[PDB]
């Protein structure tokens, strides 16, 4: 549950970066991207994103690291797939 | 421990905000409103021509 973002802002110390970060993470979890890191409690995706931010489980750095990992697994699978389609 | 008029209330809220922070102050404001309504009713303060 969520009523204030004071601690979330305490983590990402901007309240303007916080919105952009939470929107990124929430669009991830909303379109078929991912699954929450904090146990969802019948919360909507934005509030889940905030609850994750508060725990220090999400920030800009975390998201970029995760994204580059995703791209690299993408490269690995895609090269293997083209190789398979060859033979 | 005073007679707690309007100004005193507002500065009490301000001091709570400066000492504790946002969340406790918001809960505080809600509690103040509830309890102030409750005892305003209990009082039955009215106004008559006398």
């Amino acid at each position: 549950a969520r009523v204030t973002v004071q601690d979330a802002v305490e983590k990402i110390g901007n309240r303007f970066d916080l919105v952009l970060v939470a929107a990124r993470r929430a669009r991830q979890m909303q379109v078929g991207g991912k699954d929450p890191l904090v146990p969802e409690e019948n919360d909507k995706t934005t509030v889940i994103a905030l609850r994750e931010i508060e725990e220090g489980l999400i920030n800009n750095q975390i998201l970029d690291v995760r994204e580059r990992q995703e791209q690299q697994e993408q490269e690995a699978a895609e090269l293997q797939a083209v190789t398979a389609i060859a033979e | 421990n005073q007679a707690l008029g309007k100004k005193a209330i507002s500065k009490m809220l301000n001091t709570c905000y400066r000492i504790l922070g946002l969340k406790p102050t918001v809960i505080f404001a809600d509690q103040i409103m509830y309890t102030g309504f409750a005892y305003a009713a209990r009082s039955g303060a009215s106004v008559g021509i006398d």
